[PDB]
């Protein structure tokens, strides 16, 4: 058994960490206090569920979880809440005034003062692990902290932890849900830093989140709530396979392995199915073709976009619930017939398939209804640059005029970092479209 | 968490009083400081404003500046007027006669350290300081030339602060004195330089809003602080209340303020509504009419320039769907208006519990290149004396000299040459 | 009222189908880079796809079809062709064609040679203005040094008078919907120089572009003004000299070649649950034969009009394809149903 | 379509379809910048208090 921490980052990062170990414990049969009534080795264990969660000698299971935002507001809601009891108070660190959306006051100025005791609160973690894989880093794309930390950070880890392995859930800007403006900036600028610090990231954007909220929830405006609890069933489904017995995504050099064979174009499509409103009075349960062929709908997408005009190089299905490998054969012979599915000339066509036979999670009063079989989609299609070429396209137009960028600069970044890291995305685009189109 | 509120000045006080009335309603907050509300949701943020004091009362973060003990004697047997820290008010015996000159270099600078020594025992009770707001008038003496010289030994005391003010800008038909175009252009580029967010608050546009659209046939300075206390209420609903957004001083500013020198913004208010209706807005009508040149506080016509940036903030129980619907219809319904370069550029918010006496409002904040025929305008009045030297003695007298007039004209037609660049950019 | 822009500005049918938009008093139009339209008459190449339907509240509309390129390029729609089971290897109404680089080429000479022992013609073409036809292998091998070569059509149908040769081109609009409708007033685009099958490099006798025609032709405009010959004088001719009529003849072979090039690339093009839409208008040409069979030739993706057709269609564009999708305040098209 | 390296476990299965075969800066660096940063910071606002001075 080897150990994973989790990193969440400015307030994305740390509400979607929420999210998630709620749902994890549910999952695991860990209570509000830490306590699981089902772990009989007490005090310790070589168990799934002990890579993210430590054991105490009174028999309590604390999550392998750093909590770090710039301002206070966000993190105390996790030490008052729910699940207060679950978290050593030196796992949740708070600064006093954040980054106001600006990557350089995130990096720079309040990031230099705090990147240390960071680091040695990760270590205390880290020195508690046996066998430590890596880490897995929750942020977003806009905020201050969630992109300039977050950086920050992640060149600090590969000079600390040179061999672990570095996973990221990102959150990617949509207008719909923000109130910002110069997220392009961030985006693009921790987009460059963090580039080779990376080895895999899966990429979350709002305004998929929100429309699948919409159209399949029925919920007119979603909050950050409704968006999380959506968001966390992924997460989860993504690591389940770290957390339960299996032989798929065992390790996190499994997920690079598995899902990125080209190490620049390490962002991972994923599609989730079935999405169903907890208040729909009547619903026919879907099969396993029903859900596997909705895998293939871009209105199930973590990000939208149009798979049908691009190359696949990898691809994983990953099943939890009543499934068996006879119907997933079956799903994927009838789906070949009927989609645009084209790979790489370099990889096979195929499919990597991980079931798990309890179905998901919810969480009691959630928007989601409790289904008997879901599936969650992992594709390396060249098709998400269309995410790199919307943002990309964000970032020229202000640019162009210089608009604000002396909020940058007056935070200690030079001019040139903005026109280094607008390359940088340049040559990304175009290794997109080298390996994805004739 | 904390903002420091300075007034200064005849105008300054008046509207500053009058916004801690809107807003001591507003939290539940009686003149005594006692807490007298309801809905925990008026104390989960009123540190921002109040300190926590004796006996637990809240006491406005508040100091209040002049140069003559008139309008102070007066707040102080206002309404709220014992409401105020004792110590926190901070006058001279000689006033300023409308004149720059006198607030800026010699009666002000005698009184100018006291005032900070009252600042600093106000920011050092703070656990983290966000900013600073004055309020005052650029037309006359202290809140233009004593108000400019606090701001500019704020930011060499705290120079990584947020400086905001809420600036009401002279105009022949609420006039004082001759010389208002030559105190506000002198203030004007000491704004330039050292403020983050300027609210111009344009006396004509509030006058023409009595007189044409409340239908008062002859307003006072009272009729026009009503508008100006409704619109700093919605612009500070913000931070005052727990929303949507938690975005202190400068995450607004980062959003707000593409270029360091163009950050002078035109407020608007909807429904417009004198000291004394009962039929609420519907919310296609508060987007409309917080659009509507007759809702905006700083007489340009937005039509005559292009929004860089906009803000909106509605108040009360409505349906963010309609809000969201109304929000983009008035944009892409206008998308002429708009930069193409600043990709989103309008952003809303809402908070749920109204002002005051309305079930619906909305507080507009643009930024657009139009403000430039505020400058325009102040800058045609002034040079149409300077031109003669008309009125200059009096400054002088105070040891000025004419080519610190001609430096602040150019500097002004300069900012209006800025303005002009980013409305015919791209 | 509606917003769009322009992206292409030297097309003949969206700049009328802009001035038709503005007519209607509901539409305005934004200028190139504004993303905030409903309707965007795009670019012919490196249209960015991956920028629409993000504007949140926007409705947006596109008048290409992502993807539909691999139909209306040379070499793309023989790949199609050949490689898709809708459209068999055994597709009985496409010319053999082959696609040949500066692979197929040695496929290619076993078809030639079986038919050169087996005493059958052996001209073919070679395409991609920069077109050679040939019963050399050589020649044309020879002249390439990417290009496609397919069989040329050694018998054509030819109209009398003039013994002349032809082809006909057919406009096609495939609605957000996948609607396939064909415009009723299809185009014959006439050689006004007789037909000879022996110099096959005198080929303004061959080759029945309307460019060759207009001003590098001896005897242009003869017969019919424009070298354009419309339906219903196609239809009486076919009718007073064959004894039947377009409908029956031509036109029935042409809406099942349209609906089965359009019905096979709908999987990989439709935007039915996609977060933009897309329509477009094709121009389809087709050879007929002397035997009344009808053989596609290649799919146009940005096709003009005949003048005469223009209000029509550009009007039937608008009321099919736009404000099916963003209404205002019989038909011209035949639907083709699957 | 051949299925591959099939593994069953009492918690679920994992295996294969194929359905086709084919055809960093150091510690010193970073504290340079962020070193570096800092000191471009502190001579912009040396730079405003000399303009405060004047
Ligand atoms: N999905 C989701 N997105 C969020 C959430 N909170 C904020 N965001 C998005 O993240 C971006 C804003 O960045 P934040 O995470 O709030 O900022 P931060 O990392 O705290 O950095 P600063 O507050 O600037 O110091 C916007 O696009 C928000 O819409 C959340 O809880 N869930
Ligand atoms: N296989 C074949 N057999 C006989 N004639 C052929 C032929 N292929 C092409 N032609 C003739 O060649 C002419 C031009 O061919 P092609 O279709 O390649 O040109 P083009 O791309 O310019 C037509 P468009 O303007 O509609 O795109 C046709 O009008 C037809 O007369
Ligand atoms: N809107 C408004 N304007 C005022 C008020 N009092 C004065 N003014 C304007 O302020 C300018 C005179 O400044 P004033 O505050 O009286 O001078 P000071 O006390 O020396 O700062 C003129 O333009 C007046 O029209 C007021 O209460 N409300
Ligand atoms: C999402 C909508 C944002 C609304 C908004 C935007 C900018 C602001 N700047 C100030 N400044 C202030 O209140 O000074 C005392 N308030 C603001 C409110
Ligand atoms: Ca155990
Ligand atoms: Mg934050
Ligand atoms: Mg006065
Ligand atoms: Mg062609």
């Amino acid at each position: 058994m080897r150990e994973c921490i989790s990193i969440h980052v400015g307030q994305a990062g740390v509400q979607i960490g929420n999210a998630c170990w709620e749902l994890y414990c549910l999952e695991h049969g860990i209570q509000p206090d830490g306590q699981m009534p089902s772990d009989k080795t007490i005090g310790g264990g070589d168990d799934s569920f002990n890579t993210f969660f430590s054991e105490t000698g009174a028999g309590k299971h604390v999550p392998r979880a750093v909590f770090v935002d710039l301002e206070p507001t966000v993190i105390d809601e996790v030490r008052t809440g729910t699940y207060r009891q679950l978290f050593h108070p030196e796992q949740l660190i708070t600064g006093k005034e954040d980054a106001a959306n600006n990557y350089a006051r995130g990096h720079y100025t309040i990031g230099k003062e705090i990147i240390d005791l960071v680091l040695d609160r990760i270590r205390k973690l880290a020195d508690q692990c046996t066998g430590l894989q890596g880490f897995l880093v929750f942020h977003s794309f806009g905020g201050g902290t969630g992109s300039g930390f977050t950086s920050l950070l992640m060149e600090r880890l590969s000079v600390d932890y040179g061999k672990k392995s570095k996973l990221e859930f990102s959150i990617y800007p949509a207008p719909q849900v923000s109130t910002a403006v110069v997220e392009p900036y961030n985006s693009i600028l921790t987009t460059h830093t963090t580039l080779e610090h990376s080895d895999c990231a899966f990429m979350v954007d709002n305004e998929a989140i929100y429309d699948i909220c919409r159209r399949n929830l029925d919920i007119e405006r979603p909050t950050y709530t409704n968006l999380n609890r959506l968001i966390s069933q992924i997460v989860s489904s993504i690591t389940a396979s770290l957390r339960f017995d299996g032989a798929l995504n065992v390790d996190l050099t499994e997920f690079q392995t598995n899902l990125v064979p080209y190490p620049r174009i390490h962002f991972p499509l994923a599609t989730y199915a079935p999405v169903i409103s907890a208040e729909k009075a009547y619903h026919e349960q879907l099969s396993v073709a029903e859900i596997t062929n909705a895998c293939f709908e871009p209105a199930n997408q973590m990000v939208k976009c149009d798979p049908r005009h691009g190359k696949y190089m990898a691809c994983c299905l990953l099943y939890r619930g009543d499934v068996v490998p006879k119907d997933v054969n079956a799903a994927i012979a009838t789906i070949k017939t009927k989609r645009s599915i084209q790979f790489v000339d370099w990889c096979p066509t195929g499919f990597k398939v991980g079931i798990n036979y309890q179905p998901p999670t919810v969480v009691p009063g959630g928007d989601l209804a409790k289904v008997q079989r879901a599936v969650c989609m992992l594709s390396n299609t060249t098709a998400i640059a269309e995410a790199w070429a919307r943002l990309d396209h964000k970032f020229d137009l202000m640019y162009a005029k210089r608009a604000f960028v002396h909020w940058y600069v007056g935070e200690g970044m030079e001019e040139g970092e903005f026109s280094e890291a607008r390359e940088d995305m340049a040559a990304l685009e175009k290794d997109y479209e080298e390996v994805g189109v004739d | 968490r904390e903002i420091v509120h300075i007034q200064a000045g005849q105008c300054g006080n008046q509207i500053g009083a009058k916004f801690w009335e809107v807003i001591s309603d507003e939290h539940g907050i009686d003149p005594t400081g006692s807490y007298h509300g309801d809905s925990d949701l008026q104390l989960e943020r009123i540190n921002v404003y109040y300190n926590e004091a004796t006996g637990n009362k809240y006491v406005p973060r508040a100091i209040l500046v002049d140069l003559e003990p008139g309008t102070m004697d007066s707040v102080r047997s206002g309404p709220f007027g014992q409401i105020f820290r004792p110590d926190n008010f901070v006058f001279g015996q000689s006033g300023a006669g409308n004149n720059w000159a006198k607030g800026h270099y010699t009666e002000g600078a005698e009184l100018v350290d006291s005032v900070l020594d009252v600042v600093r025992k106000e920011s050092e009770s703070c656990d983290c300081l966000q900013g600073f707001q004055l309020t005052h008038s650029l037309g006359g003496g202290t809140g233009s030339g004593m108000g400019t010289l606090l701001i500019s030994k704020i930011r060499e005391e705290y120079p990584d602060r947020i400086m905001n003010t809420f600036s009401v800008m002279p105009s022949p038909k609420v006039s004082d004195t001759v010389v208002e175009p030559y105190n506000a252009t002198l203030s004007v580029h000491q704004l330039v330089e050292n403020t983050d967010e300027t609210y111009c608050i344009d006396n004509e546009a509030l006058y023409d809003i009595c007189f044409r659209t409340l239908k008062l046939t002859t307003p006072t300075y009272g009729d026009l602080n009503h508008l100006v206390s409704a619109t700093m209420s919605g612009v500070t609903t913000c931070l005052r209340f727990p929303g949507q957004l938690n975005a202190d001083l400068r995450k607004l500013a980062v959003n707000m303020v593409p270029f360091p020198r163009l950050h002078f913004f035109m407020p608007g208010f909807a429904p417009l509504t004198s000291r004394g209706q009962y039929r609420a807005l519907t919310v296609p009508e508060l987007t409309q009419q917080m659009f509507d040149s007759k809702n905006m506080m700083a007489a340009c016509d937005p039509r005559h320039g292009r929004y860089l940036t906009v803000a909106a903030i509605f108040r009360g129980r409505m349906s963010m769907k309609e809000v969201d619907e109304q929000m983009l219809n008035v944009q892409n319904k206008n998308s002429s208006y708009f930069v193409e370069w600043i990709p989103n550029n309008v952003k809303t918010a809402v908070c749920d519990i109204p002002p005051r006496g309305l079930k619906m409002s909305a507080t507009f904040i643009g930024n657009s290149t139009a403000i430039q025929e505020l400058f325009k305008r102040i800058s045609e009045q002034f040079t149409a004396m300077f031109r003669r030297k008309a009125f200059l003695h009096w400054y002088t007298g105070e040891g000025m000299d004419e080519m610190e007039f001609t430096e602040a004209e150019s500097n002004m037609n300069d900012l209006v040459s800025e303005y002009q660049q980013y409305q015919d950019a791209t | 009222m509606y917003t769009f822009v322009v992206r292409d500005e030297n097309s003949s049918v969206y700049a009328e189908v802009s001035r038709l938009l503005l007519a209607t008093g509901q539409w305005k139009r934004l200028r190139k880079d504004n993303p905030r339209f409903n309707l965007m008459l795009g670019e012919r190449n490196r249209l960015p796809f991956g920028r629409l339907g993000h504007e949140p509240g926007l409705v947006q509309l596109v008048n290409y079809y992502r993807g539909a390129d691999k139909l209306c390029r040379k070499a793309s729609l023989v790949k199609l062709i050949k490689t898709s089971p809708e459209l068999s290897e055994s597709c009985t109404w496409f010319p053999e064609s082959y696609v040949i680089y500066p692979d197929e080429r040695e496929v290619f000479l076993a078809a030639y040679n079986r038919r050169r022992e087996g005493r059958e013609g052996n001209v073919w073409i070679a395409k991609s203005e920069g077109i050679l036809i040939s019963s050399e292998a050589s020649e044309l091998l020879d002249f390439i040094d990417v290009h496609v070569i397919q069989k040329y059509l050694e018998k054509p149908l030819l109209l009398e008078p003039g013994h002349r040769k032809f082809d006909i081109r057919s406009w096609v609009l495939v609605d957000h919907l996948y609607n396939i409708y064909l415009y009723r007033e299809g185009v014959l685009r006439t050689s006004s120089e007789p037909y000879n099958s022996a110099n096959f490099q005198d080929k303004t006798c061959h080759l029945t572009n309307h460019c060759i025609q207009k001003e590098y032709s001896k005897n242009y405009g003869r017969y019919e003004e424009g070298n354009e010959m419309f339906f219903e004088e196609f239809n009486q001719y076919l009718m007073d000299a064959l004894n039947t009529t377009l409908e029956n003849s031509i036109l029935l072979q042409i809406k099942h070649i349209i609906r089965s090039c359009l019905m096979c690339i709908e999987p990989a093009i439709s935007t039915k649950h996609l977060h933009y839409q897309s329509f477009q208008l094709f121009g389809f040409d087709f050879m007929v034969d002397e035997e009344l069979k009808v053989w596609l030739i290649e799919v146009n993706g940005a096709p003009a009009c005949a003048q005469k057709l223009y209000a029509e269609l550009c009007q039937g564009i608008v009321d099919v394809a736009i404000s099916s999708v963003f209404p205002l305040a019989t038909s011209i098209f035949i639907k083709l149903h699957h | 379509m051949e299925v591959i390296e099939l593994n069953k476990c009492t918690s679920g299965q994992s295996f294969e379809v194929i359905l086709k075969p084919p055809s960093d800066p150091s510690l010193e660096e970073i504290q340079k910048k962020l070193e570096a940063a800092e000191e471009r910071r502190k001579y912009q606002e040396a730079e405003l208090l000399k303009h405060l001075a004047e």
